[PDB]
């Protein structure tokens, strides 16, 4: 439905996602580890019973009413991981995630507090500014006519060149700034 | 199925540059290069000087003004002695004792 | 009052005879000296108004507005000297001269003893504001902004001109001091009804009244910074000043003719605050907030109790300082992202912490946090309207809820959350911008220590 | 059997309960592929400007400018006076004004009648 | 920004709808404008009335906190549907059953408080007995007058 | 609080979890032991492996990235990218 | 007089001195949090002397030290009311705040903005002591709005998180709905009694005081998270744990209760207001303690605990026992701050794990935290002769033996059982059993900041109930004669709640998988009131604000009638007049009909 | 005044602008009856 690489979820992907959501909401219903492990192997056997169903329509039907069974038997407040979206510590440190370009606007009396760091930042920005036009001309020699098809980015194929559109992935802030 | 060869190559090269960046976010030993720059002083400066200031204030600018510090009059019992007069307040009537 | 009119006029040879790099420094310096001198108007008395000459007087209503007017000129000079840094020198001196001429018209609008001289100055203040909006404005629709500015402020003021001359022919004078002692009770008739409308609808446009307010979220939006500052700080307050002069003559017909305008303002302070909750444009949000706060001043003038006039003049001074600071904050971010969209650049406390503190102070004074004079004005108007009718406390408290909501939503949207990834020209806060914020907020914070000078003629 | 989920305006239908999610029909394949093509074109067009070292400013989004120009500037030129908007503007624009007029007028007539007949408790009221 | 990328009038021909859908960067069939009934929308698209909480949060969004892409058309209430405001996320329980349970519980509690106010609890005692004629001079009675004697006896 | 992770520590712990899973014998497991082709595991078993990694390191791996990790070296590299180790 | 008033004002000025220090900073601090903690420890020591010489005599006074403003009949002076309420609440608040800040020097140690955090926490303490020492309603409104705004700034401490800013805006919305009623009360007192000072309010003593008390109950409903305006308090757990611990347990959320305790001479003569407070408090302590039973986040459960205790405080105000309610404020401070601090020590020892279903096996792993959490739970439930006994047991013993709403007393007893149920729920899922947290153990609590911070509140939760309740002078006549079932009632229903929840706990280890009911979905989804009314009412105030206010009224309908049906009428009257074809016949024939109109019709020739 | 305020508005509904002349023709017709009440002269005789 909504994915970065492809446009859809396959049938096998929806089976695996229902399996994972069913185990997580089961663990939310079944707090203790051993009781969860008992009912989790029971649910795993319930999945593996119709593992070899060759009819795609019958497999889609069993997946659909399995989603119905799951929607009835879900936990109201499922355990969300804390840094996962919906958790308690999700996007908590984003107020400390200052982007990298703010170092360039420092006064020189506080750029002199870290001479080796900015003496290295200059050669990082040098590497970026001599990689930019080569990776742009890499992008326009590989993109098909009518635009790109998927959102998947191509790698660097040559030696000496860097992968295209790499600066805000390599120089992103840390999870604990 | 897992990744494609192109995705594995791009993630490996982004990973190598990302680890180079993270390793180059550390400090040198000389960094930060810093520029060239009374035992119970707390209980003196934060208490005993503000007690002086507030006591001078309340004593010669607040209580010299009418009805600023109004105090509830102290509780008089049978048996007390008024320090302004000396009249002993007489004790209560004898109790119809219960036990 | 001539000792302030003559230095304001000497600001013109001070700005036209300066060196080309010295025209901001000299005008800022000498306008700060005139604002230093403006505090000599505080010679007020409990019985008598400070009556200078036949032409000028200054009671305790006009005095804080005069100090605010003479203080606002250096702040406009500081606020406008960055976006005009690439302007022609002659046009730059013309901009400074329009600001000085507007100050000159304002400081003898507030001191006009006689009401047709008040009218002449009150309509003379349009034309520098006209030139500022429709010369140094920003986008395409600045010419429709001033056209609806000039049409609404003249179509309201035109029956006021006939009404004041009708008072001149009937009473004999338009001296406010004479009409304090020769005022007659205005009875119930249709002639006196349209008399009341002619005397009131001009200032209803200038406050603005809800329903007549549609010039303002274009005239404030398409203005430059000095124009928006003077519009939200003084030119809205000319209506409250004129109402407090003119409701002396309109008794007791006000006591039953004020009901539909009390309904319009009591419901428009709910409507425009709800509109502030859904503005994509930050300068429009500050504009509709200005309408929502002036609606209470309209209610407090139309119910004419002493607590209401004290709260209304406190609220006018407090809202002038607060809205001028909020427009200067919005310009400080517009000078970096070049868009007035509030959802565009977020998370700005992660990049500008001290400016985020100034945003926080301006937001807390926007939502009337005690003991600010914002809350003193807000609270006194609420007290007087509760005395007027006990049911109005629902509309007042509901307005205060929505006021705190849009104030802190503006704070959250502009200052908090995740910052924008694709915006990288966010400069550190200049010393000029923080000087502008501090010279707004520090007088507003100091007026909480001694609030009696901004509480009008009947403190 | 199981309680069927009832989708409302404030609680939409989950994707795991939608019947039209499991359509493998080729018009859905083409629709998702064309939406992916548009989204990939806009994604590449964004990050070409976003990863540029020569840019120091705002990557302008025409959808955002178009959103603000829709929310502000395109209201009167595409307004038509018809029955629905007229009954809504009289129902919601002059309605509460008339309602609060009758409420506050009745309250003040009642209070003035109680004062001018000497019944309202107004002993310590000297601040007004 | 230019004039043919701004919102315009309501499209009535299919080619005007095609130029509008190309302008708003979306497919023509998915392009649903608001119905032309004078509400001031023009050719603006009707995004399907969801919040931003329902969006896929692990996607590498152009606007992460908005969960929004660059060039993707925005809902008319995009500022309303942010995660700092109104959530239209699906709930485990239906909307009507939640309204039934909450209204029934509140109304039942209020009715039972009123009935318990009608049938209070008390203790098997008389009223408290106070000297000096129910404390007449202590409750602010005027000392020039004299009230009725409230005499309490032994029991 | 929160001791720092390394590639050696993540590798040791991922192989430690995969040596406590009965469908993998401990001598055939390596850093590059692909789960489907080499180790003879199922897709569902690989999903449980990802869930064991989530329970081990205390964060959710999304399904679009869970379904692409098909060897322990990719799992270690993905946790290394999501936690920024060797800083 | 010269000692009492001096140390009274020295406490507050000593609090304000580090605010001047942090505002006038030049250098990098030599542990400014240690400076603030030292300063508030000294403020506690300083405020103890006026408390001791209140215990000696009962010496109460008012410091009206600075005249601020006189609006014609209302001399507004800076007026500090030192009565029983100030003299008991100020040392308890300072002792708890001192413990919270020595906790915060441990918990917020990773923060590089720790100086702003301690600045904000001191600003909250200053605003709360402005509130509880206020003598007029303007100054109490200053302290009230101050604790509301510091609640905003401290909920939104991690301001890059969306839900923290959402909860901050929600807390502000509910506090301003309470402020509607508070300003209603101020308006009533100014118009009818010509004062904001409490002395003239208590001396005039009006009979028809229904409406100002309704305003004050609405203010307490906003501030103390009573029913109808409650859901900001569990949402307010998105801030840091010292924020929740100090503000939203013990110090901020008691201000509505403290406001109604401050007006006991006006509620003692109004049985209608007492019935409203009793019904509202019983509804709150039922609903919140019932919602606490199936929540999974530990801070949510302790937030429902403190809101249920505030509902119990509202109940015991409603039975004309204001001093028992204030004693229960002073009692509740110690153990509820300690329970939030123990939950924070567990969360920090489990790396921001705030869910009780990933806890357990922490009996020996965190022995000091286990100890203080069990002692806080027993003080919460009403263990005999801990701190919670001397307040809550007398509250139930006075709620039984009075002319009372019977359903309110019965719901109070059901809430009394529910406290024991969620207390052993916290102990069971948090400490008992076997581990459920992820495999990397980072369990460590051996820092003297954490140890001393929980230790001093532990000594408080053991002894301060006895100490305070035998230092306070008698202000009511306590009911000590009652039958045996009616005396043992709170303890009996508490132990029966323990037993029933032990059954609930032992029925978890079984190998049974029960499908969820409707009671579980009611108590687990917050009672559906933070679900519907946080979607339905923000739908209307956001869509009517455009489709009936912004786009409808401004940009269409007042834009149609005032500027544009006028402007269309002028530009068309040009095109109907200036459409002359330039022909000279057309001009002169227009002259001719004027001759035909002005002479014959208009009659101008005569 | 209210009598001609209705009849001028109904004149706008037979004018052809329907509710526009209702606020225009009836508002002009209202001024006629008020002028007949309080003696309003538009063509006023010179007196001073
Ligand atoms: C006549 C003589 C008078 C002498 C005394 C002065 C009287 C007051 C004047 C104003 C004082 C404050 C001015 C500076 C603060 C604003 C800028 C700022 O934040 O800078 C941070 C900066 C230090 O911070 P940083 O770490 O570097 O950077 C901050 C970060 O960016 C991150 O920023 P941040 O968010 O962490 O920091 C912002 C924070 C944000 O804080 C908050 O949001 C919390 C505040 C609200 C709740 C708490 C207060 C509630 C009200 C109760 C208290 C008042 C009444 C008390 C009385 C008893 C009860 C009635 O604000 C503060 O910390 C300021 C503390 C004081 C707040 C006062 C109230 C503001 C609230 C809004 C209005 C409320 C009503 C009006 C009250 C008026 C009181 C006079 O401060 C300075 O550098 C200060 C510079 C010097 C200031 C001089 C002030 C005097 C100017 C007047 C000149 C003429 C007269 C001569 C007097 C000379 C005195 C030396
Ligand atoms: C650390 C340095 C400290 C200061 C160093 C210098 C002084 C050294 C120590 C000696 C003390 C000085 C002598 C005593 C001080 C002067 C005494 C005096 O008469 O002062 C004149 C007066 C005393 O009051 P007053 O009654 O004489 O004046 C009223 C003003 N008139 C008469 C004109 C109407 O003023 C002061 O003392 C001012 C002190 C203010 C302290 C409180 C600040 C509050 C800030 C918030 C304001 C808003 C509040 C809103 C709410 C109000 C209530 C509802
Ligand atoms: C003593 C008597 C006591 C009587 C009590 C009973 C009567 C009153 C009943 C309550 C009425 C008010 C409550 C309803 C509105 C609640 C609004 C609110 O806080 O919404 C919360 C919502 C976020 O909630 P959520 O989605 O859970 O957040 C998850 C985090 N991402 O936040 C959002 O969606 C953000 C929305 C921002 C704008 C909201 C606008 C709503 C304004 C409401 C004003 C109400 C005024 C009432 C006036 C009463 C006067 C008498
Ligand atoms: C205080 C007095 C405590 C002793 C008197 C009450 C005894 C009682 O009713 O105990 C019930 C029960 C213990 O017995 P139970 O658990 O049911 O049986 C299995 C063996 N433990 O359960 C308990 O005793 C546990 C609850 C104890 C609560 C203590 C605080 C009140």
């Amino acid at each position: 439905a909504f994915l970065p690489s492809a446009a859809y979820l396959t049938h096998q992907q929806k089976v695996l996602q229902l399996y994972k959501r069913a185990l997580r909401h089961l663990e939310s219903r079944c707090v203790h580890r051993d009781k969860y492990r008992y009912f989790a192997c029971l649910l795993r056997a319930r999945f593996d019973e119709h593992k070899n169903e060759k009819d795609m329509v019958k497999a889609t039907q069993l997946l659909r009413e399995a989603e119905k069974e799951f929607w009835h038997g879900q936990h109201p407040q499922p355990y969300i991981f804390p840094e996962s979206p919906g958790g308690t510590s999700y996007e908590r440190y984003e107020c400390y995630k200052v982007p990298e370009w703010c170092l360039d606007d420092w006064h020189p009396s506080e750029k002199a507090m870290y001479p080796d760091y900015f003496a290295k930042r200059e050669q990082w920005k040098k590497l970026r500014r001599e990689s930019w036009e080569r990776e742009v001309k890499q992008l326009q020699e590989e993109t098909p006519v009518g635009g790109p098809r998927t959102e998947a980015l191509p790698p660097a194929r040559k030696q000496g060149d860097l992968p295209p559109l790499w600066w805000h992935i390599v120089t992103r802030p840390r999870e604990r700034p | 199925s897992g990744y494609t060869p192109d995705e594995k190559l791009r993630l490996q090269q982004l990973r190598e540059l990302r680890r180079r960046w993270l390793k180059d976010q550390e400090l040198s030993p000389r960094e930060p290069v810093l520029p060239p720059r009374r035992h119970s002083i707390f209980a003196f400066t934060h208490v005993l000087i503000p007690v002086w200031i507030i006591h001078y204030y309340l004593k010669y600018h607040v209580t010299t003004k009418p009805y600023t510090i109004v105090e509830k009059k102290p509780r008089i019992f049978p048996g007390d002695t008024i320090l302004e007069t000396g009249e002993v307040i007489p004790p209560m009537k004898e109790f119809p004792d219960q036990h | 009052m001539l000792k302030y009119i003559i230095p304001t006029m000497m600001l013109m040879p001070l700005t036209w005879l300066s060196k080309n790099s010295m025209i901001w420094i000299n005008t800022t310096l000498h306008s700060l000296l005139i604002s230093l001198t403006s505090l000599l108007l505080l010679n007020q008395f409990g019985d008598n108004s400070l009556n200078f000459s036949l032409t000028f007087f200054s009671d305790s209503l006009s005095t804080p507005l005069l100090i605010l007017t003479m203080w606002l000129l250096p702040l406009m000079l500081m606020a406008s000297q960055h976006h005009l840094s690439k302007e022609n020198l002659a046009r730059k001196k013309l901009f400074i001269s329009m600001l000085i001429l507007l100050q000159l018209f304002l400081i003898m609008t507030f001191t006009a003893t006689e009401l047709i001289f008040f009218y002449i100055m009150f309509e003379a203040t349009l034309v520098p504001t006209l030139i500022i909006i429709t010369r140094w404005g920003n986008q395409t629709e600045r010419l429709n902004a001033g056209l609806y500015f000039l049409f609404y402020t003249l179509a309201g003021s035109l029956p006021l001109l006939v009404a004041l001359i009708y008072i001149q022919n009937t009473m004999g004078s338009l001296n406010f001091l004479i009409l304090q002692y020769w005022v007659q009770p205005m009875p119930n008739s249709w002639s006196n009804t349209f008399m009341w409308l002619a005397c009131m609808m001009a200032f209803m446009v200038k406050m603005p009244l809800y329903g007549l307010h549609l010039w303002l979220p274009k005239a404030h939006v398409e203005a430059p910074i000095a124009g928006s500052m003077v519009l939200a700080a003084i030119l809205l307050k000319l209506g409250g000043y004129g109402m407090m002069r003119i409701t002396l003559l309109l008794n007791p017909i006000t006591d039953f003719m004020a009901y539909p305008f009390i309904m319009l303002s009591l419901w428009g302070m709910i409507m425009t605050s709800s509109i502030c909750l859904r503005q994509t444009d930050l300068k429009s949000l500050i504009a509709y907030s200005s309408v929502s706060h002036m609606a209470l001043v309209i209610v407090a003038i139309l119910i004419q109790t002493p607590w209401s006039y004290m709260g209304a003049t406190a609220l006018m001074i407090a809202h002038g300082l607060t809205s001028s600071m909020l427009f200067c904050l919005a310009n400080s971010n517009y000078e970096r992202v070049h868009s007035r969209t509030m959802i565009l650049a977020r998370g700005l406390q992660t990049l500008l912490p001290l400016m985020a503190a100034w945003w926080l102070l301006a937001s807390l004074t926007n939502l009337a946090l005690p003991p600010s004079i914002n809350l003193i004005g807000e609270l006194f108007v609420v007290m007087s309207t509760f005395s007027w009718s006990n049911i109005t406390i629902i509309l007042m408290g509901l307005n205060m809820v929505i006021t705190a909501l849009y104030s802190l939503y503006m704070l959250i949207t502009t200052q908090r959350g995740k910052h924008t990834h694709h915006i990288n020209n966010i400069l550190p806060s200049f010393t000029r911008e923080n000087a502008l914020m501090s010279l707004h907020m520090l007088p507003l914070l100091l007026l909480s220590l001694n609030p009696k000078i901004i509480l009008g003629p009947l403190y | 059997s199981f309680p069927k989920y009832e989708p409302s305006r404030l609680a939409s239908l989950p994707t795991t309960l939608d019947p039209a999610e499991y359509d493998i029909s080729s018009e859905t394949r083409k629709a998702q592929a064309e939406r992916l093509a548009i989204r990939s074109r806009l994604k590449r067009e964004y990050q070409l400007q976003y990863n540029d070292p020569s840019r120091r400013g705002v990557v302008e989004d025409p959808a955002l400018i178009r959103w603000t120009c829709a929310r502000s500037a395109n209201v009167y030129p595409n307004f038509r006076p018809n029955t629905k908007t007229s009954l809504l503007g009289a129902l919601f624009g002059i309605g509460p004004l008339i309602f609060w007029y009758y409420v506050f007028k009745t309250d003040r007539d009642r209070k003035e009648k109680l004062i001018q007949e000497g019944k309202l408790d107004r002993t310590f009221n000297i601040s007004y | 920004i230019t004039k043919d990328m701004l919102p315009g009038p309501y499209p009535k021909t299919p080619e005007e709808r095609a130029a509008a859908a190309k302008k708003y960067n979306m497919r023509v069939e998915d392009y649903e404008p608001y119905p032309d009934d004078g509400m001031g929308y023009g050719d603006y698209p009707k995004l399907p009335d969801r919040s931003q909480q329902e969006r896929d949060p692990w996607y590498d969004w152009d606007h992460p906190d908005l969960r929004l892409n660059w060039g993707e058309p925005m809902h008319w209430d995009l500022d309303m549907y942010i995660r700092n405001r109104v959530d239209t996320s699906p709930t485990p329980v239906n909307w009507n059953l939640m309204c039934k349970h909450l209204f029934g519980f509140v109304a039942f509690m209020l009715f039972m408080f009123w009935v318990g106010e009608t049938y209070p609890t008390y203790q098997p005692v008389g009223p408290k007995q106070y000297p000096y004629n129910n404390l007449y001079l202590e409750r602010g009675g005027d000392p020039n007058k004299e009230p009725e004697p409230v005499v309490h006896y032994e029991i | 609080d929160a001791p720092p992770l390394t590639l050696e520590g993540i590798k040791d712990r991922v192989l430690y979890v995969l040596k406590l899973y009965d469908k993998i014998d401990p001598e055939k497991l390596s850093v590059n032991s692909h789960f489907m082709k080499d180790l003879g595991l199922d897709s569902l078993d690989q999903v449980e492996i990802i869930m064991a990694m989530e329970d081990e390191f205390g964060f959710e791996i999304p399904d679009i990235d869970a379904e692409k990790l098909m060897c322990p070296q990719e799992i270690v590299d993905y946790i290394a990218d999501k936690k920024d180790v060797y800083e | 007089m010269n000692l009492f008033s001096s140390l009274t004002l020295v406490t507050l000025i000593l609090l304000t001195m580090p605010i001047a220090a942090i505002n006038f900073n030049t250098h990098k601090f030599t542990n400014y949090p240690l400076y603030v903690k030292t300063t508030i420890s000294c403020a506690f020591i300083t405020s103890m002397i006026p408390t001791m010489m209140f215990i000696h005599t009962g010496q109460e006074m008012i410091i009206s030290n600075w005249h601020w403003l006189t609006i014609q009949t209302l001399k507004l002076s800076l007026s500090f009311k030192m009565d029983f309420f100030s003299m008991m609440f100020v040392p308890v608040a300072l002792f708890v705040t001192w413990s919270i800040m020595e906790f915060s020097m441990w918990y917020m140690h990773s923060d590089p903005n720790i100086n702003q955090f301690f600045k904000y926490l001191l600003l909250f303490l200053i605003t709360m002591l402005i509130l509880v020492t206020a003598n007029n309603l303007f100054q109490l409104f200053i302290g009230w709005e101050g604790v509301g705004i510091m609640s905003f700034l401290l909920i939104g401490w991690w301001y890059g998180r969306t839900d923290a800013n959402t909860a901050a805006l929600q807390a502000i919305l509910y506090n301003r709905i309470g402020d509607i009623g508070f300003i209603l009360a101020m308006a009533w007192f100014l118009i009818n009694l010509n004062t904001w000072d409490l002395q003239q309010i208590f001396m005039l003593n009006p009979n028809d005081s229904n409406l100002p008390l309704m305003g004050l109950i609405l203010a307490a409903t906003g501030k103390s998270a009573q029913f109808g305006l409650h859901p900001w308090l569990p949402s307010a757990m998105e801030g840091p744990t010292p924020v929740s611990a100090l503000l939203h347990s013990s110090t901020m959320v008691v201000a509505g209760i403290f406001l109604l305790i401050r007006f006991y001479p006006l509620t003692e003569n109004n049985k209608f207001g007492q019935s409203i407070m009793l019904c509202l408090g019983a509804m709150t302590t039922l609903f919140t303690a019932m919602c606490a039973l199936t929540q999974n986040d530990i801070k949510k459960i302790i937030a429902f605990s403190t809101s249920s205790q505030l509902g119990l405080m509202m109940v015991t105000i409603g039975i004309n026992q204001p001093h028992l309610a204030f004693l229960h404020i002073c009692t509740h401070a110690f153990f509820k701050a300690m329970l939030f601090m123990c939950s924070g020590s567990i969360i920090h020892s489990l790396n921001d794990e705030q869910d009780i279903r990933k806890m357990g096996g922490l009996f020996k792993a965190m022995p000091f935290t286990t100890t203080a959490l069990i002692i806080g739970s027993l003080a919460l439930t009403g263990m005999p002769f801990l701190t919670g006994f001397y307040s809550k047991d007398l509250i139930i013993e006075s709620a039984n033996t009075s002319y009372t709403n019977a359903w309110a007393l019965l719901m109070t007893l059901v809430a009394t059982s529910f406290t024991a149920i969620y207390s052993t729920r916290i102990i069971f899922f948090a400490l008992l059993g076997q581990p459920r947290f992820p495999t990397l153990i980072n369990i460590n609590e051996n820092n003297p900041f954490l140890i001393n911070s929980i230790k001093r509140l532990l000594i408080g939760s053991l002894f301060a109930g006895f100490i305070i309740s035998n230092n306070i002078p008698p202000m009511t006549i306590p009911q000590m004669t009652m039958p045996h079932y009616l005396k043992m009632t709170a303890l009996t229903v508490t132990i029966l709640g323990f037993i029933l929840a032990l059954e609930i706990s032992n029925t978890t280890h079984y190998l049974k998988f029960n499908y969820p009911s409707n009671t579980f979905k009611f108590s687990n989804l917050l009672g559906y009131y933070p679900t519907i009314m946080h979607r339905l009412t923000p739908y209307m105030n956001l869509t009517m604000s455009q489709k009936s206010a912004s786009s409808l009224l401004d940009l269409i309908w007042l834009e149609t009638i005032l500027p544009k049906t006028i402007s269309l009428a002028q530009m068309k009257m040009s095109t109907t007049i200036t459409s002359q074809k330039g022909l000279i016949k057309l001009y002169f024939l227009s002259f001719l009909i004027t001759i035909l109109i002005s002479t014959t019709l208009l009659n101008f020739h005569e | 005044p209210l009598n001609y305020l209705i009849g001028g508005c109904a004149g706008g509904l037979t004018l052809g602008i329907g509710a526009a002349a209702c606020a225009y023709m009836g508002l002009t017709a209202a001024l006629v009856k008020m002028g007949q009440l309080e003696g309003w002269k538009v063509f006023a005789e010179p007196k001073v």
